DNA sequence: GCATCCGTGAATCGAGG
DNA sequence: GTGTCAGTAGCTGTCACGGATGC
RNA sequence: CUCGA
């Protein structure tokens, strides 16, 4: 296991000296942002609160130095610099963390990237998403396997750029920013050239957990009047989606590859059986298989 | 008083830049509506580097613009 | 299109190389008149100027100095974007 | 058993169970008693 | 008849047992409380009749554990005493209104003695002000109504632990003596064979160094412990032997880095244990540990304190224990068993209320004061000093500010309902400071425990994440002054039921068996069976002979919390279906008019009254002037009391709180009469939702799997119809170039949409206001640095900026009231303010497509579609139905109670008429009198665990009343026939029908539904927003990039991950590219990976990206 | 381990008191060993992932 | 590494990396979707792409 | 050579205050 | 400029598991 | 913090 760590620095060409720092780097500000408050007072990021502690130690290391101060308080001085250099990339990793207002552990630049909050797995590995909704769940009977019913209001909002192209088109609009202003204050045109817009337009649910793949199956959508979302009740299975309160979000693709994706690959009928048996799915399930 | 990082403070939210690239995208078709000499003028004291009077900048730029009001107010602006 | 993505032990030349400039001074900024003191976490010398093309000392104000280094401030004239991306560092005694 | 199971299975961990394995094909030793189990196998061709 | 004491509707009860006890203040938890946290005549009086002998207030107590205040000579000295108040700041209402908070100030009585000149100054000091609880036990912080949380925290005293070893398999042991206040010890066994304590977390010395360090000889020792191999091993591997040896041993890994002085470690290991400095066990403390150990068992409890008695007696104990040992008698001590203890048996969790969680906090506050004030006495002249010289009553204020406005148990009041808020005074919270964490508790803390009998409820506490940490108090709970909740129980004498009533503790109540409520007793009070179930320490239930009886149950009710004893036929429904039941009775959202319901439980009325949201008469009178915005109350003695009625006030959870006169003009009425009622009531009683015509089958497919299909009836008549009140606001403060003006003159706005603002820019009331309109115009200065290059142009080619107060996303309804502060009239505002305006904006809401739908079992689903009346499945004689509940969802889920609701439902709606001719029928034998004829539209009352037997409910199905025409229209199966209201053929089969309590839940669609197309974005990460209040998208998880991976939507997933997200210039780019109809063109670079990098990069990580050549690029 | 004691009642009898407080420990662990049984599964799911 | 940094052990993994200076291959389903290229799968592929 | 003790990990999305 | 005693709160009510850490 | 599937 030494070796493991050894033949490293002897291959790689990079030093070992690496390890022991003589100068610490400073993030930029914007990663360590300082926020005004609505009483007048401030609110300011622990990265900032950690950097200080460390600038006033190496300052007074400084002055110790040039001051020629007893060997004890030079000694006793860099054992504190080193701790609060050790605050700043992993804070608590040795003994006790450094406690903020409130006996609180302060965030450290190593906090910023474990775990469920960390940069990987919150901002990388999934972001949040533009031209997306969401709402309650509906079962929609008369509904065929491969449509699906949102609100209209929804999807307004949802194909707010496309009905602002579509408005200027036909003339309801003068110019594209008069769309925008028309499409906000829902003037009545919409309504009957938002059907032109979302025409075999492919849409795509999930439903929460995903757990597997047919969490997410795609749709033709079917303007409803209403605010909530009509579901086919066949799909129920693959979502595990009772109707006491569940929700589902709704994501548009936009590209049109992404149109073609959805199309092919995720519309629900083209997703019946369950890939990880090949039974099926999407057959009579509750009330159907009794009335049968 | 507070941290950003502490769970009660807001977050720095940045604008939907939705506006600003419509005005600008008018801008821009308002432009195909120029000369290139209007257009060589407005995209820049320019006087020294086209190698023309100031005189002929001030006269450019006010009828460019006069010219730019024209297409715009006729689009709806 | 980048093929590989390398990671290894920073120098510290290679940390003095990235920063624009040492944090020498403690101080964030003025309660009063928000702005970052001079060498402090927030020196617009070192990460970049508050608004865009604005420096400090109020001297170019304008986007006409592009690339202009400021002589009673210190500051460059960029967008605030930099203040994103421009590394600081403390040298350490 | 249990999904505890399936997770010492896909972990490679070193089971409780800890049931052994005949390392030679050979005759088998029951030597039985009750302060302890002790079992010896004959291998069926050569083998110790 | 059921609750024949207020005045209330004749709600006919199935009862068959007596209530011996009728159901105390549901609010006396906090009320007693905090009565005792300022020493109230009131609770001064029920401690003086309850026997106590020197109670003190909660104040007093402080001030008496503070007093005297001296220096290190001693000769100063201050001293506290006799806490009053003043009248009241401003009331309730008002504070409310202006964002202050409710309280009194504090006056106590300081006075300073001089030993050097023997003369004392005292006078009285303003100590603060302090916040005061409201008569419906909320206090109001800020304007907001908050509640404070009963806390479960573990009791103080000794407490031993069999654990047992992973590697050498073997039993140790282990104790802790966890005082009120102050360092904790624990001794140990581990599985060397040897004992050793550890001294506040500190390290485990050998449990002798102790015994040295107090003074006690090796040889002693050896006598006192050498029955134990164990102990001899310990003396004899120790290190270092002495008394002044082990002492500095202890001193230097206490608090290690100083001096070792024999005075200095000899004063604080007698301070930290044995002072009441910095030690103190409170009187439960001490009692807790004088039973335990079998000493001082007779002594009062006035030792506050430790004792070395108590150490010697504890290793005893524990020594004992380890070795198998089962009895032990301290020397000079009862004898007592040796045992290990539960720490979630209810006799050692404690439950501190409001006064105590108080207490600690002023404690705080004033032990900081009183270091300041011993500063503060050696600093100024000895002569001219006064209380209000030393007094510095700022940390004070500000311990109980930071008590209030930041603490896990200072709630923001659940008020979506006037049960709602109740149960909330009501809670048990395990979490909080000194009690433990979330990350801390194991299945075994949240299930329900044996001594939660008559407690704690076992059905009430949520199922999130917060399971079995917050439980609600059973009914007849009460809390006694040590902390510990008592239940009542009628003493049995010689196998004879006596009315006599005694609250039992856990720990008392196991030194007994009490017999289950529903055991059949004689008239007289003798048992009918010799055996009868019981129930025995340690949670045994068995049954045992009638001689046996100590005590038994008082109601059988008793067990369960007041939401859960509102669920009719409770005792038919599986827990999980009856814990919904009872947490979502507190989301039901008060309907515009309110119906009590057909089938109660008798909980409703003191429910309703006791939730403190209805009207009640303090003193009986008449009616003077009865108007709907007062009603004035002429006494008998001749004074008036006029109550006001809260109108269209907007509760905390912008539910609708609403009170109505009920009496009227000249009309008599009795003292504690319901003379006005709230949200969710009716004449009295909880009335959480509507009795509907229901019927069980499946329609269509539109109630699939618990979806539910509803008449349009309940939208026309607005049955189910609802308000909503929301609260906008803005501000106008001060700015680096100006300062705002809130201002009708809005640049480029039209005068149209201008049309409904007064000429402040404030929307006028009355008006009707859509989403995005303007409420509030105000326009803050531009600096013209700020304005972007094709901005500049635009205003060269053609210095405000709008910042106007509109509508939110999903609002709409009528502007009800304005309110307006001005700081240049007169209204105090956060400094750099000039002005505020709030809005209210109140809608109606009907009955939608999606709104969630619930009864009182657990039974919910949403609302899959409103058919027209025509289109309803209708009785035989034309009436359709209301609602229709698919059949598959209901015998899965174990909640029979619903179908005895619905037919005792219609039983109650038709009324009916038992043959009385040739006697009472046989299975009618058991109901009372008053049961055996019944008019269409009854009150009636199914107690838990009481109440209508099947039988009795299938007898009242044969004798249903005829309808106007003379017909019975359901079966005595309880079925009806129903016409298909769409084909018109008659239904094949017979349907069973009836009438359900439906609530309407607080999770409507025009809440839950949200779009974005674009929005904001977050600065750091410049991923858009989360929420619908901040116009955010949906989260696109690592679970949901799984799904996408698995289908091979490549494109998908780069779409969603770039241009949808944190493409800075792919967003743009996109965007433009639809309004311009041109394609979608290539992602770019997710910004958040340049932070990644940054980030990588301030932890001294050179991280490179290489070009396919091998450059590093930029 | 099962109690010696069973629950006689079915639903449409009535439970007793007795008979329901015990059910209820059941019925709650049965909710609180759930979720940690799909804590664990979730994090079992993405280990295989 | 990244795929390694980002599943568990951060910080234990980041360590590592930087001492035997690792190379990461962009070339994987986890480390494209951190960085936004396409996919190495379904229409990810060369075949199709 | 081995027991202790350190560090790692522990479901997904969503609402309001 | 500083000068007699002048001394945390809080807290253990999580657990399985592997392997470096340490006697 | 409290809550919904």
């Amino acid at each position: 296991k030494r070796l493991k760590v050894v033949a490293a620095f002897q291959q790689s060409g990079n030093s070992p000296m690496g390890m022991v720092l003589d100068a610490v780097p400073v993030i930029p500000p914007e990663l360590r942002p300082m926020v005004q408050l609505d009483g007048g007072r401030f609110a300011t990021s622990d990265l900032n609160d950690l950097y200080r502690r460390v600038i006033n130690r190496n300052n007074r290391l400084k002055r110790l130095i040039d001051l020629g101060a007893p060997e004890i308080i030079v000694n006793n001085e860099k054992r504190m610099l080193q701790e609060s250099v050790d605050a700043l990339f992993d804070n608590g990793r040795r003994g006790r963390p450094v406690t903020g207002p409130g006996n609180r552990p302060l965030k450290s630049l190593s906090d910023l990237l474990k775990g469920k909050q960390g940069r990987f797995r919150q901002n990388l590995l999934g972001k949040r998403v533009d031209y997306s909704g969401r709402s309650v769940i509906v079962v929609g009977p008369q509904l065929k396997l491969h449509q699906c019913g949102l609100p209209k209001l929804m999807a307004l909002e949802l194909f707010k750029p496309f009905v602002m192209k579509r408005l200027v088109d036909l003339n309801h609009a003068q110019n594209i920013k008069s769309a925008k202003r028309m499409v906000e204050r829902q003037r009545p045109q919409v309504w009957d050239v938002l059907e032109e817009v979302i025409a075999e337009h492919p849409v795509l649910l999930n439903r929460a957990p995903t757990l597997h793949r047919l969490g997410i199956q795609a749709f033709e959508p079917m303007l409803v009047e209403g605010k909530a979302i009509q579901l086919h009740p066949l799909v129920c299975e693959a979502f595990n989606a009772d109707f006491d309160g569940d929700q589902m979000a709704v994501h548009l693709p936009l590209s049109a590859e992404a149109q073609a994706e959805a199309r092919i690959l995720m519309l629900s009928s083209n997703n019946i059986l369950s890939p990880a048996s090949g039974r099926p799915l999407a057959m009579p399930r509750l009330d159907m298989v009794t009335g049968l | 008083v507070g941290s950003t990082d502490q769970s009660g403070t807001p977050e720095q939210s940045t604008p939907d830049e939705v506006n600003a690239a419509l005005d600008r995208l008018l801008i821009a078709d308002a432009l195909a509506q120029l000369s290139a000499e209007h257009r060589a003028v407005i995209q820049r004291q320019i006087a020294t580097d086209l190698g023309i009077a100031e005189g002929t900048v001030k006269s450019r730029l006010h009828y460019a613009v006069r010219a730019l009001r024209l297409t715009l107010q006729e689009l709806g602006v | 299109f980048f093929d590989e993505l390398r990671i290894g032990l920073a120098t510290a030349e290679d940390i003095r190389q990235w920063s624009y400039g040492e944090v020498k001074k403690p101080e964030t900024i003025n309660y009063r008149t928000l702005k970052p003191e001079k060498d402090g976490l927030f020196c617009e010398k070192i990460f970049g100027p508050t608004r865009d093309w604005e420096c400090y000392c109020g001297k170019y104000k304008r986007v006409r100095f592009k690339g202009i280094i400021c002589e009673r401030c210190g500051v460059e004239v960029t967008r605030a974007k930099v203040r994103r991306e421009r590394m600081g560092h403390i040298e350490l005694a | 058993g249990g999904l505890p199971r399936v997770q010492e299975l896909f972990e490679a961990r070193v089971p409780r169970g800890k049931a052994p394995i005949a390392d030679v094909t050979g005759r088998v030793r029951l030597e039985d008693g009750e302060r302890f189990y002790k079992i010896t196998i004959v291998p069926d061709d050569g083998g110790e | 008849s059921n609750n024949s004491v207020p005045g209330a509707p004749n709600r006919v009860s199935f009862a068959k047992l007596r209530e011996p006890l009728e159901v105390p203040g549901l609010l006396d938890v906090q009320t007693d409380s905090f009565e005792w946290l300022i020493g109230s005549p009131r609770w001064r009086e029920s401690a003086a009749e309850r026997g106590d002998v020197n109670p003190v207030g909660g104040l007093e107590e402080v001030l008496y554990e503070l007093s005297p205040i001296e220096d290190f000579s001693g000769s100063m000295s201050l001293s506290f005493s006799d806490p009053r108040f003043d009248d009241v700041k401003a009331p309730v209402d008002e504070c409310k209104d202006k964002d202050m908070t409710y309280a009194a100030p504090l006056f106590v009585t300081a006075e300073f003695i001089n030993n050097n000149t023997g003369e004392i100054k005292s006078q009285t000091v303003f100590m603060g002000d302090f916040p005061m609880m409201t008569e419906k036990g909320t206090f109001i912080i800020n304007g907001t109504e908050r509640v404070v949380v009963s806390q479960l925290v573990r009791s103080p005293g000794v407490y031993f632990d069999e654990t047992i070893d992973k590697s050498t398999d073997k039993t140790l042991h282990s104790v802790k003596v966890i005082p009120s206040r102050g360092a904790w010890l624990e001794f140990d066994v581990d599985k060397r064979d040897t004992v050793g304590v550890r001294i506040d977390r500190k390290r485990r010395q050998p449990v002798t160094v102790l015994l040295k360090a107090l003074g006690w000889t090796s040889e002693q020792i050896v006598e006192r412990f050498g029955f134990s191999e164990i102990m001899r091993s310990t003396l004899e591997k120790d290190n270092t032997v002495g008394t002044d040896e082990a002492l500095l041993d202890i001193y230097r890994k206490l608090r290690p880095g100083e001096p070792p002085t024999k005075e200095s470690a000899q004063t604080l290991l007698e301070n930290l244990f044995f002072k009441e400095k910095r030690y103190d066990l409170a009187r439960v403390g001490r009692y807790k540990v004088n039973k335990k150990l079998g000493l001082h068992v007779g002594e009062p409890i006035t030792s506050s304190t430790l004792t070395e008695e108590d150490v010697v007696a504890t290793i005893e104990y524990l020594v004992r224990l380890h070795e198998g040992q089962t009895t032990m008698t301290v020397p000079g001590g009862v004898e007592v068993p040796v045992e290990t203890d539960d720490i979630d048996h209810f006799g050692n969790r404690r439950l501190r209320t409001v006064g105590e969680l108080i207490q600690n906090q002023i404690r705080v506050g004033m032990s900081r004061m009183e270091r300041v004030v011993r500063e503060r006495m050696t600093t100024q002249d000895v002569e001219a000093i006064t209380p209000q010289t030393l007094i510095n009553i700022r940390p004070v204020v500000a311990a109980i500010k930071e008590f209030f406005g930041t603490s896990q148990l200072s709630q923001f009041m659940d008020q979506n309902n006037p049960l709602s808020g109740l149960t909330h005074k009501r809670r048990l919270s395990a979490l909080g400071p000194g009690g433990l964490s979330r990350e801390r508790a194991g299945l075994e803390v949240r299930d329900v425990h044996p001594s939660h009998y008559g407690r704690m409820c076992p059905i009430e506490t949520p199922e999130g994440p917060n399971i079995g940490l917050i439980g609600s108090l059973s009914v007849y709970a009460r809390v006694n002054p040590f902390g510990f909740i008592e239940t009542p129980y009628r003493k049995v004498v010689d196998g004879v039921v006596s009315d006599e009533i005694v609250y039992l503790t856990a720990d008392e109540e196991d030194r007994h068996v009490v017999a289950q409520a529903n055991s059949p007793i004689d008239a007289d009070g003798r048992f009918v069976e010799p055996r009868v179930l019981v129930r025995r320490k340690a949670g045994e239930v068995e049954y045992v002979p009638s001689s046996e009886v100590d005590y038994m149950d008082v109601s059988p009710r008793q067990m369960v919390s007041v939401a859960t004893a509102m669920i009719p036929f409770l005792e038919h429904d599986d827990a999980n279906r009856a814990l919904m039941g009872a947490n979502m009775q507190r989301q039901a959202v008060p309907l515009v008019r309110s119906e009590a319901p057909l089938v109660g439980t008798g909980m409703e009325l003191r429910a309703a009254i006791d939730a403190g949201d209805v009207v009640v008469a303090e003193e009986s009178g008449v009616i003077e002037e009865v108007s709907a915005d007062y009603i004035t109350v002429m006494h008998d003695n001749g004074t008036r009391r006029t109550y006001r009625m809260r109108k269209f006030a907007r509760s905390n959870h912008g539910t609708c709180a609403n009170q109505c006169p009920i009496v009227d003009a000249g009309d008599r009425v009795e003292a504690g009469q319901v003379i006005a009622d709230g949200p969710c009531t009716d004449d009295g009683e909880m009335a959480l939702g509507k009795n509907l015509l229901v019927a069980i089958m499946p329609w269509e497919g539109h109630n699939y799997e618990d979806a539910i299909i509803l008449s349009n009836r309940l939208v026309e008549e607005d049955v189910l119809t609802s308000i909503h009140i929301e609260e906008h606001e803005i501000d106008a403060r001060d700015t680096k170039l100006g300062a705002e003006e809130i201002t009708r003159d809005i640049p480029n706005i039209s005068d149209e949409v201008l049309a409904d603002l007064d000429e402040r820019g404030i929307v006028r009331i009355g008006a009707e206001v859509r989403d995005g309109d303007i409420l509030v115009g105000k326009v803050t200065p531009k600096g013209e640095t700020e304005l972007t290059p094709e901005e500049r142009l635009l205003r060269a080619i053609f210095e405000v900026r709008d910042t106007s107060l509109k509508v939110p996303h999903g609002e709409s309804g009528k502007v009800i009231g304005i309110r307006v502060f001005s700081r240049e009239d007169e209204d105090e505002l956060p400094a750099g303010v000039n002005e505020l305006v709030r809005v209210y904006v109140a809608q109606k809401r009907k009955i939608s497509d999606g709104d969630k739908l619930a009864g009182r079992h657990g039974n919910k689903g949403v609302i899959g579609k409103i058919l027209p009346v025509e289109d309803m499945p209708f009785l035989a004689d034309g009436t359709p139905v209301d609602i229709i509940l698919n059949t598959h969802g209901v015998p899965r889920r174990m909640n029979i109670g619903q179908i005895l609701e619905t037919h005792l439902g219609w039983c109650a709606h038709s009324g009916w008429k038992v043959d009385a001719a040739k006697g009472v029928p046989d299975w009618a034998a058991r109901l009372p009198d008053e049961l055996l004829e019944a008019q269409p539209n009854a009150i009636v009352s199914t107690p838990v665990f009481d109440g209508a037997q099947e039988a009795e409910l299938q007898g009242l199905l044969s004798c249903t009343l005829p309808n106007r025409d003379g017909d019975v229209l359901v079966d005595a199966d309880g079925k009806a026939m129903l016409f298909d209201g769409r084909s018109g053929e008659p239904f094949p089969y017979p349907v069973t029908v009836g009438y359900m309590y439906i609530m309407k839940l607080h999770h409507l669609v025009d809440d839950k539904i949200h779009a974005r197309s674009t929005g904001p974005y977050s600065m750091i990460t410049q991923q858009p927003l989360g929420g619908k209040a901040q116009f955010g998208g949906q989260r696109f998880g690592e679970m949901e990039c799984w799904a996408m991976q698995a289908y091979g939507a490549a494109y998908t997933l780069q779409e969603l991950l770039t241009i949808k997200s944190d493409d800075t210039v792919g967003r743009v780019k996109v965007y433009e590219a639809i309004v311009k109809g041109e394609n979608i063109p290539e992602p770019g670079i997710p910004e958040s990976f340049k932070v990644l990098l940054k980030e990588l990069q301030s932890l001294c990580l050179n991280v490179e990206v290489l070009s396919s050549d091998g450059a590093a690029i930029e | 381990e099962f109690i010696p004691r069973p629950v006689k009642s079915s639903f449409r009898e009535g439970l007793t008191v007795l008979e329901y407080f015990i059910n209820t420990h059941g019925a709650r662990k049965g909710l609180a060993d759930t979720a940690l049984r799909t804590a664990d599964s979730g994090y079992l799911t993405r280990r295989l992932v | 590494w990244l795929s390694a940094a980002s599943f568990q052990e951060t910080t234990r993994v980041l360590t590592d990396a930087a001492i035997n200076c690792r190379s990461d291959k962009l070339n994987g389903l986890k480390e494209n979707v951190i960085i936004g290229k396409l996919i190495p799968a379904g229409t990810g592929i060369n075949r199709y792409r």
